[PDB]
């Protein structure tokens, strides 16, 4: 495992100050930490070094060192903290996607750790949280919204609390996805059919999300049929409804075919005429 | 990101949702202040949606609170996960161009029933309508 | 003459259904100006219930409105006929000795559960308790 | 069938009046009609005469005359108004009652008939009327509300429209009474039952009446249970339910159950059998 030089958890510097990292190893080494300015960079052999002369709130996060080529080396780790009075968040990421009963980690990093008693997540133009938010928050880190849903889609704010007015960090977009397991469940009944030269047939798709196709096909040459759609226990349906008032040409292989982000579904009869 | 379904997501299902909210709430004198557009200076159906839309946003979280898992309560709750699908679709740029109302609750959840209601229409005949630009329209307030 | 079922009349059936048209209403700080007795001058639990039931049915008829065939409307029906059948409990007297109220529509909806829920509890106890003559009572007002 | 003259339907006076009404049939006849001061009564043979000298807005009604010795004769009427300027109602009775869905007549005599137009009927203390009471107007007979509501138990008052201001009749308490059609609807389950000794079993007795007066016990054999008795108010119907818990049965619960409820209409009975192997 490579080593760290100072070996502190953490520092905390103003706004001006230099800061040099140095990590050592057996074999090159090689620094990952936030996208930040004023980084100067040495390295040789077998150690590498950060360093700056300019410190920025940018510069705050975890700066963590690697030795590649070791294998299961395992890594080493310092959080810089640059306590800017003006700006006390340092945000990684404006944008933020899981799925639904996922955490959420909202990437805004605190730039002085003494401003954490005082600190809340909020949502854009001073909107509440929604109800029942389960969240918690690490300095290191950011905001952690736990079991996440997607009514908790919104746009965020790491609020901090300095000097009695509350200062924002700039927004950041939550996206939260419902788990769609795979392609739109399909319904085509019946199975079998044979009618002598009236009959019906529907096509029907339905999942938890709007943005999913359903089409029925008579061979490989698609019908133009007007779809009934519809949202009911928390599912969306979509519906084709075929009526013939029949004839010999009407039989064949009719195909239930409904597509989504997810993939294509398949399901299809027979149709006869005596 | 707005797509072919843009139509297809209000479902009856939610306007029956919306009507069993409105008929249980008991009918009193009652006004109750809230921000919504104005019809006045938004005489275009379209460009009228396009900013009500996002006006009921803020009254079915400030306004719109019901117990915690009572009917009418979820009722909300699916109501703003559509809202949230109908986001996409229509298009925005840059407040204001609206003004204050005093009406009873009931006329409130009617309003809101319309916005959903007209905006399920619309969609119907052409799913790309609130794509256009109110700019110019939200100009003239 | 007050019979023995003047208990077993108030049945867990109408809380219930009280508590769901309850639980049915829009939270809004809205407030309704309505008539009903005043604590202050009826401390006396007895007395203050057999003011109150009378007010109730006013406050049925004039603020409890509600859709036409609607769950919470029929629940006031019954609510109603309820109170017809109590009125066989409460022995009659003579106004007045009550004071105006300001409050939201959930509140008022409390006060009235609160009168159909201790009246039951006292029937429970013992049904002829509210054939009292609250005639002195009334006085101190 | 009698005669009376004058040969009209009826007659408008002015309070003071003097009024004479008078019947012919052949045998004696008689007059029935409201219950008013100042009539006078002649009669002999084959006629007879009520009259007065200061006829009031209380002698207001229909005046009917029979021959009591004539059976299936008939009868005849008349109907007299006292125009009392002061007095537009004459109410012949502050209580009625009814059953469900019967026609409630509120019997408040107009004493003008030309008031009519412009006539209501509300309740006491400004109160309007219930919601959806169906109601229509006779000025001989009164307000009728067409199938009558429990709902609609109130104290009613028949407004008309003199000079402006409404004028109030006194007060008509309407009862409405529910129909009990019979002794409480009973529904005791299992209809069959057989269990081992030392297994377990249930038997709920129960009850429902629109009605909350209402009795209803479980019997084994011809002893009766003590069991106490779950009561609650649902479907707008009075529930009374005994259940019977025997976590331990043993041959001698074993019997004739049954299950019997009564009220003011009588007693209904129903019953099952247990076994014990
Ligand atoms: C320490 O860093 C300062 C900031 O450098 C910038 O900010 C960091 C976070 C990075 O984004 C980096 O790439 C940037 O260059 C050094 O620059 C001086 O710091 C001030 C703020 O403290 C300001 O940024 C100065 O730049 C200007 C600018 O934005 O160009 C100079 C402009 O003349 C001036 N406006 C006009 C029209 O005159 C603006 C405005 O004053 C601000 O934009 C609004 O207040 O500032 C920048 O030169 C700083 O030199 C360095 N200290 C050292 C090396 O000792
Ligand atoms: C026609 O009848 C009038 C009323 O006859 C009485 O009233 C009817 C309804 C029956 O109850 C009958 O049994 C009664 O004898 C004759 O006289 C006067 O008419 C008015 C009309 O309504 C009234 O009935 C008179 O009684 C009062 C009154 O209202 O004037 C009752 C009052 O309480 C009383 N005091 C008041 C007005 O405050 C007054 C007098 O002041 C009393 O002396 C009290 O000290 O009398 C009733 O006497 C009428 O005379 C007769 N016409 C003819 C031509 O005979
Ligand atoms: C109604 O129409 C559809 C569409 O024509 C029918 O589906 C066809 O059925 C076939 C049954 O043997 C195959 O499942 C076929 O799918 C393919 C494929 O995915 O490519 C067709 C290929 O021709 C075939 N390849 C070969 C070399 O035979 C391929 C193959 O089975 C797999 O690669 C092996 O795993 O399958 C499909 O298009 C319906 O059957 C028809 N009737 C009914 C009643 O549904
Ligand atoms: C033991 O349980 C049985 C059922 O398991 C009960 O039987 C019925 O109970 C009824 C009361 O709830 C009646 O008493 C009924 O009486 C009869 C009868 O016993 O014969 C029914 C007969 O149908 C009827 N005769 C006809 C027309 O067939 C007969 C008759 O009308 C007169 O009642 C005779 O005087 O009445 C009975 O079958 C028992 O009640 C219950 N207890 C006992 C002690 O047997
Ligand atoms: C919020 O998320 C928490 C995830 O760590 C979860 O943790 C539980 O907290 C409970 C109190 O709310 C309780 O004390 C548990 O033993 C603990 O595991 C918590 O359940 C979540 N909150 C809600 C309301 O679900
Ligand atoms: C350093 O790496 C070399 C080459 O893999 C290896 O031979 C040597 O043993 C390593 N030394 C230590 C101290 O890990
Ligand atoms: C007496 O009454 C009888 C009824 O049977 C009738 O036929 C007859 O004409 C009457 N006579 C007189 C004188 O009224
Ligand atoms: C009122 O009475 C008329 C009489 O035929 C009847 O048609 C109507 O249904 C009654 N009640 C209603 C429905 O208001």
């Amino acid at each position: 495992i490579p080593v760290i030089e100072p070996s502190v958890p953490e520092l905390v510097v103003k706004p001006g100050a230099t800061v040099t990292l140095r990590c050592v190893g057996n074999g090159s080494v090689e620094w990952d930490g936030p996208p930040s300015p004023h980084w100067t960079l040495y390295s040789d052999g077998s150690s590498s070094i950060l360093s700056t002369n300019n410190a920025t709130f940018q510069n705050t996060g975890t700066y963590r060192c690697t030795e590649p080529g070791d294998p299961l080396g395992g890594s080493a780790a310092i959080h810089l903290y640059v306590k800017d009075p003006a700006r006390p968040w340092n945000v990684l990421a404006q944008e933020v996607v899981v799925f639904e009963d996922q955490d959420a980690l909202l990437p805004c990093l605190l730039t002085d750790p003494v401003l954490e008693a005082g600190v809340s997540l909020v949502r854009v133009r001073g909107r509440p949280l929604m109800r029942h938010t389960n969240y918690s928050f690490s300095p290191w880190h950011g905001f952690t919204i736990h079991r996440a849903k997607f009514i908790q889609s919104q746009d965020y704010q790491c609020s901090a609390l300095m000097g009695g007015r509350k200062v924002m960090s700039i927004s950041i977009r939550l996206k939260v996805q419902k788990v769609i397991p795979g392609p739109p469940a399909l319904t085509l009944v019946p199975a079998e059919l044979v009618r002598i030269r009236a009959a019906q047939i529907v096509c029907s798709a339905s999942s938890v999300d709007v943005n999913f196709d359903v089409f029925l096909q008579h061979q490989n040459t698609k019908l133009a049929i007007p779809q009934q759609s519809d949202f009911h226990n928390n599912r969306y349906q979509k519906v084709l409804t075929l009526n013939l008032d029949v004839d010999f040409q009407h039989a064949g292989n009719y195909s239930c075919v409904a597509s989504n982000v997810q993939g294509k579904h398949s399901t299809s009869m027979f149709f006869r005429v005596v | 990101e707005v797509s072919e379904y843009c139509s297809h997501m209000i479902g009856s299902g939610h306007l029956q949702s919306l009507q069993r909210l409105i008929d249980s709430q008991m009918e009193t004198s009652c006004q109750i202040t809230f921000e919504f557009v104005d019809q006045e200076q938004l005489k275009d159906p379209v460009c009228y949606l396009k900013k009500a839309f996002l006006l009921v946003q803020d009254i079915m979280e400030d306004t719109m609170r019901f117990r915690d898992n009572t009917p009418n309560a979820i009722a909300i709750v699916q109501l703003q996960e559509l809202s949230l699908r109908l986001k996409s679709c229509f298009t925005k740029d840059y407040k204001a161009c609206v003004r204050t109302f005093y009406e009873t609750p009931l006329q409130l959840l009617e309003k809101v029933k319309n916005v959903f209601n007209e905006t399920k229409n619309l969609l119907d005949k052409d799913w790309n309508i609130f794509s256009k630009n109110c700019n110019n329209s939200f100009a003239e307030c």
